[PDB]
């Protein structure tokens, strides 16, 4: 998944 | 279209019947009593006059729990009256004129002081010192902030 | 001429007293031999109980109680009528849901916690964490509902008229036999329905880690800040209230969809590290419409990116001087049953900050309405969606005293984290 980044909210 | 009342001090007054059936008390005694003129012993003339006027206005009614500025205007009297009105209403069996009368009072009660709701309606501090003393303590909850 | 109160009859008195607010009855009360006894009436009370507080009170309770409504006005009611209502705990950026409220002779404090990750349909899960109980002849006492070995002493402090706290006396009631791993099992099944198996791997391990640490630090001793409801509205709206969203790998959160004229907000209630609770999750701009294309437009990312990127450049110069429905591809989607119908959609930007909260900042998204309460978020830089719905629990004592009220109440819990 795009949890490259998803985190941030 | 008429019928007769009178006043415990036997003051006899014409009034149309679907006014005087608010009060069911009246309604009752004309109906099933079959009363011509229904003898109202304890509302005196003065006060008749009142409670007819009064339900005069009312009389095409669907009411509310705030007061109509009408009746706040009818009831701009001396207390005497509006307890008389009270008592009036209550053995009449009006329920509106009991409604708007005993909110009256509630109103001339709220916010006030057990000093200053004697005052205003003469009520004699009839308490002894120890029950005075008790009273104040079985209701301090009040001023928990 | 004449009369007095005092000549009334006594059922006459009972029925003015009766209209009274109860606060006015102890006055009364001491007023005169004749008013103190009439007051005695528990008709007085009861009604004075349902009409203020909403409680109908059992007779035949009352009468195995040995309890009066005259005690319950003036020990339960009264004495705790700040605590009631709608908090949010202050529990670093977590935040949280504890409706406080009347049930028969007992306040209980009931917290609201989401369902598992991802079923944002699911109902709310509820415990309570604290109830306040009326006895005969007694102080009404304070009890801590947390752990699994039952009820037991608690104390509660009213600050203010916006906030309380709650201790807990008597700890070893929240400890379990097997030890605080099975307390991290037990809450991972309540807070998950997973295992340490189905977690280990691995970013949201270690998030639902921290959080269990961080959160159980507190012992149930917490502190608890004054929300509201939003204020309803006819035209001018679609639809208040709380909402079950999703957040990546956070799992849910709880999200307050509010108005504000040609913008909508929602304004986390629960939170996590990177953007915390209190803050505004995402802000809708309501006169900025999004035309929907067919399913294979709809499909092109590319295409959704550059036609929000655009209506963020109108936006920019303004300020400065239901059909088919699917996600592009390759934007993600914890749900995936996201409905796919949807009635309009529109511009909107979302929070986004590091861990920390550290250099928050504002990217464009879309937001999707799908019926009367359900939405979405598609987070245009993340390729990532949010899928929220609402609340379909009821809350007793929530709404605010007018929109200003709300407004002020919106502004405190974003400082409080800020
Ligand atoms: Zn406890």
């Amino acid at each position: 998944p795009t949890d490259v980044r998803d985190v941030d909210i | 279209a008429s019928i007769k009342l009178q006043s415990s001090d036997g003051e006899i007054f014409e009034v149309d019947v679907e006014i005087a059936k608010q009060s069911v008390t009246i309604k009752t005694m004309l109906e099933d009593l079959g009363m011509d003129p229904v003898p109202l012993p304890n509302v005196n003339a003065a006060i008749l006059k009142k409670v007819i006027q009064w339900c005069t206005h009312h009389k095409d009614d669907p009411g509310t729990d705030d007061i109509p500025v009408w009746d706040q205007e009818f009831l701009k009297v001396d207390q005497g009256t509006l307890f008389e009105l009270i008592l009036a209403a209550n053995y009449l069996d009006i329920k509106g004129l009991l409604d708007v009368t005993c909110k009256t009072v509630a109103n001339m009660i709220k916010g006030k002081t057990p000093e200053e709701i004697r005052k205003t309606f003469n009520i004699k501090n009839d308490f002894t010192e120890e029950e005075e003393a008790q009273v104040r303590k079985e209701n301090q909850w009040c001023e928990e902030k | 001429s004449g009369r007095s109160l005092l000549e009334l009859p006594p059922e006459l008195l009972v029925e003015i007293f009766a209209s009274l607010p109860g606060t006015d009855l102890p006055s009364l009360a001491q007023v005169c031999t004749k008013f103190r006894r009439i007051l005695h009436t528990d008709t007085i009370w009861r009604r004075r109980c349902r009409e203020e507080y909403g409680v109908c009170e059992n007779l035949r309770k009352l009468e195995i109680t040995g309890v009066s409504c005259r005690d319950v006005y003036a020990k339960l009611l009264h004495r705790y009528r700040h605590i009631l209502g709608l908090w949010q705990p202050d529990i670093g950026p977590y935040g949280g849901l504890l409706n406080v409220v009347v049930d028969g002779l007992f306040i209980i404090g009931w917290m609201y916690l989401p369902p598992h990750d991802p079923h944002v349909d699911d109902p709310m899960r509820f415990k309570p964490l604290f109830r306040i109980h009326l006895m005969e002849r007694k102080a009404a006492t304070v009890e801590c509902m947390y752990g699994h070995k039952g009820p037991h002493h608690g104390h509660i402090q009213i600050v203010k008229k916006d906030e309380f706290s709650t201790k807990c006396n008597q700890t070893d009631h929240h400890r379990m036999s097997g030890g605080r791993q099975e307390e991290f099992r037990t809450w991972l099944r309540e807070e998950w329905g997973r295992t340490l198996e189905d977690i280990f791997h691995e970013h949201m391990q270690e998030l639902i880690l921290m959080k269990f640490i961080y959160t159980s630090q507190y012992d149930n001793c917490l502190t608890y800040r004054r929300i509201y409801l939003p204020p309803s509205r006819p035209d001018d709206l679609i639809k208040p209230g709380l909402f079950k969203g999703t957040y990546g790998s956070h799992g849910l959160e709880i999200v307050m969809l509010s108005f504000h004229g040609r913008r909508a907000r929602g304004t986390k209630i629960t939170g996590d590290p990177n953007i915390p609770a209190g803050q505004q999750t995402v802000e809708i701009d309501l006169r900025h419409r999004i035309q929907l294309p067919d399913l294979e437009n709809q499909r092109n990312f590319n295409e959704l990116s550059r036609i929000v990127l655009e209506v963020r450049e109108r936006v920019r110069q303004e300020q400065q001087e239901g059909q088919p429905f699917v996600l592009p591809v390759g934007v993600s989607s914890r749900n995936e049953d996201y409905p796919r119908t949807c009635r309009m959609c529109f511009y909107g930007t979302g929070l986004i900050a590091g861990h920390g909260f550290t250099s928050p900042e504002r990217t464009p998204g879309v937001f999707i309405l799908f019926d009367e309460d359900r939405f979405g978020f598609v987070w245009l830089e993340l390729k990532s969606f949010s899928l929220y719905s609402r609340v379909q629990a009821t809350f007793r004592n929530a709404d605010a005293p007018s929109p200003q009220a709300f407004d002020e109440m919106l502004k405190n819990i974003q400082s409080l984290t800020s």
